[PDB]
């Protein structure tokens, strides 16, 4: 089968099975049955967090008005408060998800609506929610569903990009992209840094700390710079 | 059979026939054994035998066409031509690694196992012929010679070229150390007064500075001998 | 180590060691608390 | 099998499975077989606290490089009672309290392998059962990832590299102390001094190693 590495020799316990299984376990933590499908539920939902956020930074730029995100301040301004959206914040995503973790650890409990019934499905899979949550299915079949992973696993591994990238070149995701482009051999943040024998550059982190927010310290500092390159 | 051993008088060790290409039966330090070890060594002695044979080419192609820029530094912002000296090395290694990393890496993990893939990624639908570990060519020899016609002893021919590339390109390397010369020059000087051109001058000096910076102070430069 | 000990455990070993700890202890309570003739502290 | 000092045989009691065994007991502390399982426990805590010392020591010296003010491992205990904001008693008497009960814990699951997770402790049955093995507890708290559950041959292999990288550790936290007695500065510091100047930096020239 296809695999991370064409010469491989996938590890024992991963074999041909869970959806988009290309023999990646460096560690071997899916030899355990038990844990692997809490890591199986995991793989979802920071996917599908960050290929939602990561499409809106994105979003949030070019379209979009241009300040890179740090900001609390906006253009929707700062409609209710700030600690009035975090109270409605909690108890909302605290329904929203003990709800769907329970349906992780004993699976079909959950499936009826609360008030009334329409219920939703059949058990299906613990963490692909069909029904009332995907009536559309624009492609039929789990290619479909190998096709989300392979999405979300760019996804998360390019939204660390937008972290560091923002964090000595201070600027946003799309602004380093045409900044690349032009001058290529420039800014690979491999020309901007050396470290050899004696010698050692290290580009310093663009944004500040003490970001002042109505009155507030917000540390914010940089993500562990001593050890940048 | 018995070639030639290199000493008059040897035995061949026991996993030394002469089956593979430049075979004479040494290895007195008996380091090749296992031949798993053989294997991966044999890799390595090809690898170094074609780096150092256009290593060796390069040398003297730089220094006979640029007689300039003293071939054992080249490497700093000044001595490149005129299109480049401004790429920003650091912009330069950056192209060359994500180059090299994938061929080698692409090209270790054909030694770990074997025939696994020799095929095209990508396009998929095409591959490298048969080998025997590091003599692909279905691309890589283009002109299809060395296929029906004497393979192996273009083999002993690519070998006993490439160690003495190895030894020359390293001759290079301590010559132009020492002397401060490169190849065709520091051979001038001998053929001009070969006694006093000879090493026995001009050792105790390594005559290299040691910062040699770019962009920072950088690049410490360890020589080789402790010669001051 | 078996024997080792066995012969740790002789009498004169532990009537050494055991009156090294009493005399180191007694000896350096006289290190902090000097000169105790009644207890009245 | 490779031991040390190669050439002879290991010691014959032990010759048995314990991740990295070479065969070393030139002093013959093992003889005693009821002592020997606690002796692979004192190595087994020694490089777990190792492993941890020693990047707790590299990493505020290797930050301090770049500036951002930390100490050397010798006298950040000054520093931290300099700045104080509580006071050196209640730190120290809350180590002993705290710290004592997981040790004076960790010792009855080694005297009898059944109580500590029997029950009784807040719940948490099974979690601190233990796995069997004398260093390793295993469980829901000690081993977040569930990782030692699955494969089996796997696992032992892990519990090599421990103790490997633990024994390093262990002898490498020595070099710590006794090359700051000596050069009296930081470890990165010696690591970047012996690699600017590796003649006149070296162990015969801090004068006190080699006295005259
Ligand atoms: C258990 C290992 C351990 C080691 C190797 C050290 C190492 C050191 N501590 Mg330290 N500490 C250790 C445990 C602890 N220390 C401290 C809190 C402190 C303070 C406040 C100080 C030290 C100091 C010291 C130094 C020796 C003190 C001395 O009187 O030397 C002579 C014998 C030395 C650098 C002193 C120092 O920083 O000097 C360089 C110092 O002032 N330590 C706490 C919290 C209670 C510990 C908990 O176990
Ligand atoms: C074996 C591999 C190899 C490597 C790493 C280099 C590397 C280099 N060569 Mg070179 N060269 C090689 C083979 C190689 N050469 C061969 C086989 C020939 C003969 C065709 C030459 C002929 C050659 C010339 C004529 C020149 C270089 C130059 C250079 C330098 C500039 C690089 C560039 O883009 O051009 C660089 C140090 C240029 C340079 O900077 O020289 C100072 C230059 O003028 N080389
Ligand atoms: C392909 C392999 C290769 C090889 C064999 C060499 C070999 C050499 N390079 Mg070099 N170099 C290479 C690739 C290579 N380089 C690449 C890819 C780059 C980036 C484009 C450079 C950039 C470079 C610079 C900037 C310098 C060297 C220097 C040197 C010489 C001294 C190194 C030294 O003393 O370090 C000790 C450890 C040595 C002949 C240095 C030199 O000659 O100093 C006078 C020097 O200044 N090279
Ligand atoms: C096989 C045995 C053998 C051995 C062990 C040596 C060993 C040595 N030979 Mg030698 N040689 C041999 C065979 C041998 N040779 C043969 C067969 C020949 C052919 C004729 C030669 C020809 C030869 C020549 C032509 C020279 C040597 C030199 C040297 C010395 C170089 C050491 C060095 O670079 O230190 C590094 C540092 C020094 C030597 C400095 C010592 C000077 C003072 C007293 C010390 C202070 C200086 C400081 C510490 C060094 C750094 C500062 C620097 C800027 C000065 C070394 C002692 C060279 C020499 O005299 O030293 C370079 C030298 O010129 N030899
Ligand atoms: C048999 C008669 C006798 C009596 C009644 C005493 C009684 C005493 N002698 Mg003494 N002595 C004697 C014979 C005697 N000795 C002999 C024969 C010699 C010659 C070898 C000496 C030489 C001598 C010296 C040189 C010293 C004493 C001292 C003392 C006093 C200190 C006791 C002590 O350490 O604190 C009590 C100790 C403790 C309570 C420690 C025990 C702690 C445990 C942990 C308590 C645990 C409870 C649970 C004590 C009143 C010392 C002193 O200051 O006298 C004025 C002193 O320095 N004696
Ligand atoms: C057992 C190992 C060990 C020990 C005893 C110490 C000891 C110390 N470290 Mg330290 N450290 C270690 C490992 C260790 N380090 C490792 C592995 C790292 C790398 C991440 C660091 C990185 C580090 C930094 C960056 C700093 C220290 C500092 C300090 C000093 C003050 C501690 C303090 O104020 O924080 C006490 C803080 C807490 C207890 C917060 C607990 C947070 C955890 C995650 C939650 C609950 C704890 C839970 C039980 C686990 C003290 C000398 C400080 C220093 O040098 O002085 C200014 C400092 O700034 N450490
Ligand atoms: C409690 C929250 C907190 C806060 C506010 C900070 C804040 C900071 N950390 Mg830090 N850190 C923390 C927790 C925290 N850390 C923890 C829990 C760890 C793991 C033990 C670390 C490990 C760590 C490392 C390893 C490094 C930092 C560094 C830094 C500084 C980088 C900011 C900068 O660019 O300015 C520069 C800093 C200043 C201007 C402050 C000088 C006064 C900054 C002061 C870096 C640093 O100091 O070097 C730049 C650095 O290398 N921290
Ligand atoms: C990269 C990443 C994980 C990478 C993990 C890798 C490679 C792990 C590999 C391994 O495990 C395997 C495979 C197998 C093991 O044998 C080996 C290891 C090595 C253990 C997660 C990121 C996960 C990233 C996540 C979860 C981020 C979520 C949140 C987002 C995107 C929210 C963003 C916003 O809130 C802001 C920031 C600001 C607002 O203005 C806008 C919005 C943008 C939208
Ligand atoms: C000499 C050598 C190896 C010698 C090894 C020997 C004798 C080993 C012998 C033994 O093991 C055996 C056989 C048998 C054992 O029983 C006994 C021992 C003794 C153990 C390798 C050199 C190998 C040398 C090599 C491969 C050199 C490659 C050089 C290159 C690529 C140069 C590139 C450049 O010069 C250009 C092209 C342009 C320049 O401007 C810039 C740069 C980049 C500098
Ligand atoms: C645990 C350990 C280190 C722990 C480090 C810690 C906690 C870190 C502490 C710090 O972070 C704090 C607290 C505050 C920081 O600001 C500063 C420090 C102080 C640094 C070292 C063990 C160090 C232990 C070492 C080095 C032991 C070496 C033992 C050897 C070689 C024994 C060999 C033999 O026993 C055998 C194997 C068999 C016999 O037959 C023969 C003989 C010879 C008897
Ligand atoms: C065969 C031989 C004999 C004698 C020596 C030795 C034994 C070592 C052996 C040598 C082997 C070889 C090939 C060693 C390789 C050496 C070298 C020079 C490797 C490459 C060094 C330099 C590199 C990548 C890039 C440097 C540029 C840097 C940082 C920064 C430049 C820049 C500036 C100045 C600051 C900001 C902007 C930017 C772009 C970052």
């Amino acid at each position: 089968r296809p695999l991370w590495l064409p010469g491989s020799t996938p590890p024992a316990h991963l074999d041909g099975s869970m959806t988009g299984d290309f023999g990646w376990d460096p560690l071997g933590l899916g030899a355990n049955p038990e844990a692997m499908t809490w890591f199986r539920e995991a793989e979802l939902q920071n996917g599908r967090w960050a290929m939602m956020g990561v499409f809106g930074i994105l979003v949030q730029e070019l379209v979009k008005p241009d300040v890179f995100w740090y900001d609390a301040p906006t253009k929707i301004d700062l409609p209710f408060n700030i600690i009035g959206i975090v109270a409605f914040q909690a108890f909302a995503m605290h329904y929203v998800e003990i709800r769907r973790w329970q349906d992780l650890r004993k699976p079909g409990s959950v499936n009826k609506d609360p008030i009334f019934s329409n219920y939703s499905l059949p058990e299906h899979e613990p963490g692909y929610p069909g029904g009332i949550f995907a009536p559309f299915v624009p492609g039929d079949i789990e290619e479909l569903k190998l096709k989300e992973l392979k999405n979300a696993r760019l996804s998360m591994l390019a939204f660390v990009g937008f972290v560091m990238q923002a964090q000595i070149t201070g600027k946003g995701p799309i602004a380093c992209w045409t900044d690349h482009l032009a001058d290529p051999f420039g800014t690979t943040i491999f020309s901007k840094a050396v470290i050899t024998l004696g010698g050692a550059v290290k580009p310093t982190c663009q944004i500040p700390d003490h970001v002042a927010f109505q009155g507030i310290d917000i540390p914010t500092p940089c993500f562990f710079e001593g050890f940048w390159p | 059979a018995d070639r030639k051993l290199w000493a008059p008088g040897v035995a061949a060790p026991s996993y030394l026939d002469g089956s593979l290409a430049g075979d004479y039966g040494w290895d007195p330090m008996g380091l090749s054994s296992d031949p798993k070890a053989l294997a991966w060594y044999r890799q390595a002695e090809l690898v170094h035998s074609r780096w150092a044979m256009m290593g060796v080419v390069g040398i003297l192609g730089q220094e006979i066409l640029n007689p300039d820029v003293f071939w054992y530094e080249a490497g700093l912002p000044k001595n490149l031509p005129e299109q480049v000296s401004g790429l920003n090395l650091g912009g330069i290694l950056a192209f060359e690694f994500c180059m090299m990393h994938y061929v080698e890496v692409r090209r270790w993990q054909d030694y770990k196992n074997f025939g696994s893939v020799n095929e095209d990624p990508v396009f998929k639908g095409n591959s490298v012929p048969n080998e025997v570990m590091g003599y692909p060519g279905g691309i890589f020899d283009p002109f299809g010679f060395a296929k029906g016609k004497d393979i192996e002893d273009l083999k002993t021919k690519e070998i006993k070229n490439g160690r003495l590339a190895m030894v020359a390109w390293t001759g290079f390397a301590l010559q132009a150390q020492a002397t401060g010369k490169g190849p065709i020059a520091c051979w001038k000087d001998h053929l001009a007064d070969p006694f006093v051109s000879n090493i026995t001058a001009n050792i105790g000096t390594c005559v290299i500075p040691d910062s040699v910076d770019v962009g920072g102070v950088n690049i410490p430069l360890y020589c080789l001998w402790p010669g001051q | 180590m078996q024997n080792l000990k066995i012969y740790l455990s002789t009498a004169p070993v532990i009537a050494f060691i055991w009156l090294s700890l009493l005399s180191s202890l007694i000896i350096e309570v006289n290190r902090f608390f000097p000169d105790p003739l009644i207890f009245a502290f | 099998r490779p031991v040390w000092y190669p050439g002879n045989s290991p010691p014959e009691w032990l010759d048995g499975s314990l991740p990295g065994d070479y065969g070393y007991d030139p002093l013959g502390l093992a003889s005693d077989p009821e002592m020997l399982k606690w002796w692979v426990q004192a190595e087994l805590v020694h490089g777990r606290w190792a492993m941890l010392g020693t990047v707790g020591m590299i990493v505020p010296g290797v930050a301090a490089r770049a500036g951002g003010d930390f100490p050397q491992w010798y006298d950040a205990g000054k520093v931290y009672i300099e700045n104080s904001s509580i006071p050196f008693g209640a730190l120290l008497m809350t180590q002993v309290l705290m710290m004592g009960w997981s040790e004076m814990m960790r010792y009855y699951e080694f005297v009898s392998p059944g109580s500590q997770g029997t029950g009784s402790f807040m719940g948490f049955t099974e979690a601190f059962a233990g796995t069997g093995e004398n260093g390793y507890p295993g469980g829901r708290f000690f081993d977040p990832f569930g990782l030692a559950k699955g494969d089996p041959a796997k696992l032992q292999e892990y519990k090599v590299k421990e103790i490997k990288n633990g024994r390093l550790a262990m002898f490498s936290c020595l070099g710590y102390y006794a090359q700051y007695a000596a050069t009296g500065k930081g470890p990165v510091d010696n690591w970047f001094d012996h690699i600017a100047d590796p003649f006149h930096n070296t162990c015969a020239t801090n004068g006190v190693s080699v006295p005259f």
